[PDB]
RNA sequence: CCCACAGCCCCCGCCGCGGAGCCGAGGGCAAGCUGGUGCCAGCAGCCGCGGUAAUUCCAGCUCGGCGAGCGUCGCGCGGCGCUGCUGCAGUUGAAACGCCCGUAGUUGGCCCCCCGCCGCCACGAGGAAACGGGAGCGCUCCAGGCAGGCCCGUUGGAC
RNA sequence: CCCGCCGGCCGCCCAGGGAAACCGGGAGGCUCCGGGCUCUGGGGGGAGUAUGGCCGCAAGGCUGAAACUUGAAGGCAUUG
């Protein structure tokens, strides 16, 4: 019936002792649950979409069996983005698969300024790249008013992400969704994890969680 | 590493680049000049010619005529597209015969057809297959 | 064996669409105003 | 055989950070080596080193403190003008804001900011961020 | 030769990359409908414009800021701006031009000033009363839907002394 | 009014013709309803359709794109990091000479504190304009042109 | 005997890399894409063919096209 905690994160989150999911971000805790995204999205801030759909089919002794695997992403348009995927017999069931995937993995996008620090950021830190596959990506940042300069698909994880100006670089066989939506994933994860000087400040850490 | 990168050397890179450019079959086709002398049309938009015959997986068999050059004075086969105009062409009219989309290949299932019919008595064929305009002077 | 033997109504006098600029006009209030989707075999029964 | 000396020592000191070492030998002590670490530690990337003579091209040892990522060199020194450095700043560097280029002129070794302030260019030695 | 070979001539307006793109579409046609535009080579100049001014606030964002370049250039195309009043008044960075878009150029046409002073029941209206030569910018009555109104004659603006 | 004469733009009075086509609707690629024909006729840049619902041929309705322009043919650039200096690949996909010596050629460890020479960087002179960039000027705007106002830097045409 | 140094021949393997099989005494330090030198390749056939040149007693070797044709040929791996 009602949402019972499964995890002492969970119990944690359902309870008001955590704020923020800033929060736990901050402490690389694994995810499980799917009603820990919605009680700091109450309202359903988290936009979707659908990537892609295709059949793949097994060769077995009587025909063949056919199945269907979709890609799903979910954003906010601030800071926010998730990838996930689903592989079920039925077009919906999988796609509610994939969808709770990826909703449950989820990753902050850092973002900068090119040149000239006038309001909020409005670009990428930095150079930024991802490998998937045979597929490679480069995020360049730009100056403010240049669009997203990119392919369809790329362009709507970077819309879903809250970027508004970026060139980028594809190689590789392209043609293959997943692998372009993971390598752009992959880049975009890697933004908080590179370091630059003004993070060079030394910070004793904090006995509390 | 593979490639040389003194710099003193580009008097070798030029030299490899202007060898290794005639690898590629277009650069080939298009510097090489045996197409342009092997091609009945000498490189022109399309040309203007004499019918002289009607000839014509999937099992339908295409309509085409085969024709002389008048500046050249070599035999190739156009095919005439468009619906119930085998009709419209009679032996022994002037045409005028450009290309198909890919040039110098065949195009589609057809076997032994580089060209198209365009034009003939001075008419369009789209301008008559349309009934814009009559071939009554011929 | 004769060619052009697959190759009678009249025209419906129904008035011109208001060109010019009015055209554009004339979309804004078919789908945003006006209710729309398009294309149903069904959707031709309603109009019939 | 051995030919540019700066490129196996920054090769080196990037290998041992990968795995967060401290301290690290190089093999030759040629000036050119030794002001480029002189920018890197006043930029604050490798803190201190030494120079071991022996008379036969001494060796230098370094400190490491984690932040440097990424150190190289342009094996042929290109001609650059004075105007013509945003060019190679965008090919070369993640981003604007941070990163040195090193360029060796009639001034001494400096930075690409430093000789943008100046207007004036000249060869290009290599880079780090 | 005769001296008409040496007048020159270039396009004023560019075509996107990709034509079929539904986004595309439907907010080109919504500024359609908010300005009343009759066909689509009129956003395209205005994208062409928006691109040269960008440009050169890239080019001279580059350089240094003591730049006698930098000064003369700058100051040229901030005063330019301002006097067209598509820059407000206060800005005075070259940093602000890159934060201009298309939407600015529009609002200080002729329609747009016409309609704002309330002179005009609507951007359709407005276009068909220009048409008329019913409008006196300044002193000068003008038929060009498209004119470009500058800060010191928006306020003198008015109908035609003449038109009934 | 202008014009060597005439036109033409523009100004003034009288009467007052309101007209859109070219492509397409399976994917790339934005855009769907009946009747025919039956691997025939035909479409199709590629995949493909048509052997009785033909979502692709032939017609009607409807719909989409651009627009006084639209479509077709050939060439060049881009697409192309498929000519790769920036910036390709070389175990198995195409590709390391069977091995050694070796000349032209290319490449060459470290070190001298101030001299001369070469390259190198910056500045400068000198030398055609147009084109291109660009300061200023409301040809009704614009494509353009170097004008123009009154009490103009010596009005200006800088660079 | 066991503790080391140099050089050589091998096996397993953490990272890392790669389409993967796998390599790891590199096939690592590379789209974060610059140590030096040399050679080779640019969809598949026609074809290592024709025509010339050189070498060789000969068999043959080195060098080495075009017209024309064609929409796939190939690599590693998965289920039957
Ligand atoms: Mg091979
Ligand atoms: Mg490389
Ligand atoms: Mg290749
Ligand atoms: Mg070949």
């Amino acid at each position: 019936e009602e949402w019972h905690p499964s995890t002492k994160l969970g119990r944690l989150v359902k309870a008001g002792k955590i704020e923020s999911l800033y929060d736990i971000f901050k402490y690389s805790l694994p995810i499980k649950e799917t009603e820990i995204i919605d009680y700091f999205f109450p309202k359903s801030e988290l936009a979707e979409e659908v990537c892609n759909i295709m059949s793949v089919q097994k060769q077995t002794t009587a025909g063949q069996r056919t199945r269907f695997r979709a890609h799903v992403i979910v954003g906010n348009r601030d800071g926010f983005i998730g990838y996930g995927a689903g592989v079920s017999k039925e077009v919906a069931n999988a796609i509610k698969k994939a969808a709770k995937n990826a909703r449950l993995n989820i990753v902050p996008v850092r973002r900068g300024f090119w040149g000239g620090k006038l309001g909020d950021p409005h670009t990428v830190s930095s150079k930024l790249s991802g490998k998937c596959g045979s597929v490679r990506v480069r995020l360049i940042p730009a100056p403010r008013g240049a669009g997203i300069v990119a392919s369809p698909t790329v362009a709507k994880v970077l819309e879903f992400a809250g970027v508004s100006d970026v060139f980028t670089r594809q190689s590789g066989h392209s043609r293959t969704l997943m692998n372009s939506v993971g390598a752009v994933y992959n880049a975009l994860k890697s933004s908080y994890s590179i370091l630059t000087p003004d993070l060079w400040k030394k910070e004793q850490l904090d006995h509390v969680q | 590493m593979s490639k040389t990168s003194g710099l003193y050397t580009a008097r070798k890179l030029r030299t490899v680049r202007r060898v290794n450019r005639w690898a590629d079959k277009k650069y080939r086709k298009a510097h090489l000049g045996t197409w342009l002398k092997a091609n009945p049309l000498e490189g022109a938009c399309m040309a203007r010619g004499i019918v002289t015959q009607k000839i014509g997986p999937n099992s339908a068999v295409r309509k085409a005529v085969r024709v002389q050059l008048t500046k050249n004075s070599k035999k190739i086969t156009a095919f005439v597209p468009r619906d119930g105009s085998i009709t419209y062409i009679d032996n022994n009219d002037e045409v005028l015969v450009a290309g198909f989309g890919r040039a110098g290949r065949a195009v589609g299932d057809i076997p032994g057809c580089r060209f198209k019919v365009i034009k003939v008595a001075g008419i369009g064929l789209l301008a008559l297959f349309l009934r814009k305009r009559e071939k009554r002077a011929r | 064996t004769s060619a052009g033997k697959v190759r009678k109504k009249e025209k419906k006098e129904k008035p011109r669409p208001p060109r010019g600029r009015a055209y554009k006009r004339l979309l804004y209030n078919k789908n945003f105003v006006d209710d729309t989707r398009l294309g149903p075999n069904n959707l031709l029964i309603r109009q019939k | 055989v051995r030919i540019n000396v700066l490129r196996d020592a920054l090769k080196s000191i990037c290998n041992a950070q990968r795995i967060g070492k401290k301290q690290v030998i190089v093999r030759p002590s040629s000036k050119v080596i030794i002001e480029f670490l002189q920018l890197m530690q006043k930029n604050g990337y490798i803190s201190d080193f030494a120079v071991v003579d022996n008379h036969r091209s001494n060796r230098i040892v370094v400190n490491l403190i984690g932040r440097l990522n990424k150190a190289g060199v342009i094996s042929p020194r290109f001609d650059i003008p004075a105007n013509d450095i945003e060019k190679w700043v965008v090919n070369l560097l993640p981003s604007r804001l941070f990163g040195h280029i090193i360029l060796t002129t009639s001034q001494g070794i400096m930075d690409h900011i430093e000789a943008q302030h100046r207007q004036i260019g000249g060869k290009v030695i290599g880079y780090f961020y | 030769p005769r001296i008409s070979r040496h007048r020159n001539s270039s396009k004023t307006y560019s075509t996107p990359k990709k034509p079929f793109t539904k986004p595309r579409l439907d907010a080109e046609l919504k500024l359609c409908g908010e300005y009343g535009l009759k066909c689509k080579r009129e956003i395209y100049r205005a994208r062409y414009m928006l691109a040269k001014i960008r440009r050169t606030a890239r080019n001279l964002l580059t350089l240094d800021e003591n730049d006698i370049k930098r000064r003369f250039e700058g100051a040229a195309l901030l005063r330019r701006l301002h006097m067209l009043g598509i820059l407000d008044e206060e800005k005075d960075q070259l940093d602000y031009v890159l934060g201009l878009r298309i939407e600015d150029i529009f609002k200080r046409r002729l329609q747009s000033v016409i309609v704002e002073s309330k002179l005009a029941k609507s951007v359709h209206h407005a276009r068909n009363m220009i048409k008329a030569r019913h409008i006196s910018v300044g002193g000068q009555i003008v038929n060009i839907p498209s004119y470009m109104v500058r800060i010191s004659n928006t306020s003198r603006v008015a109908i035609a002394d003449t038109s009934s």
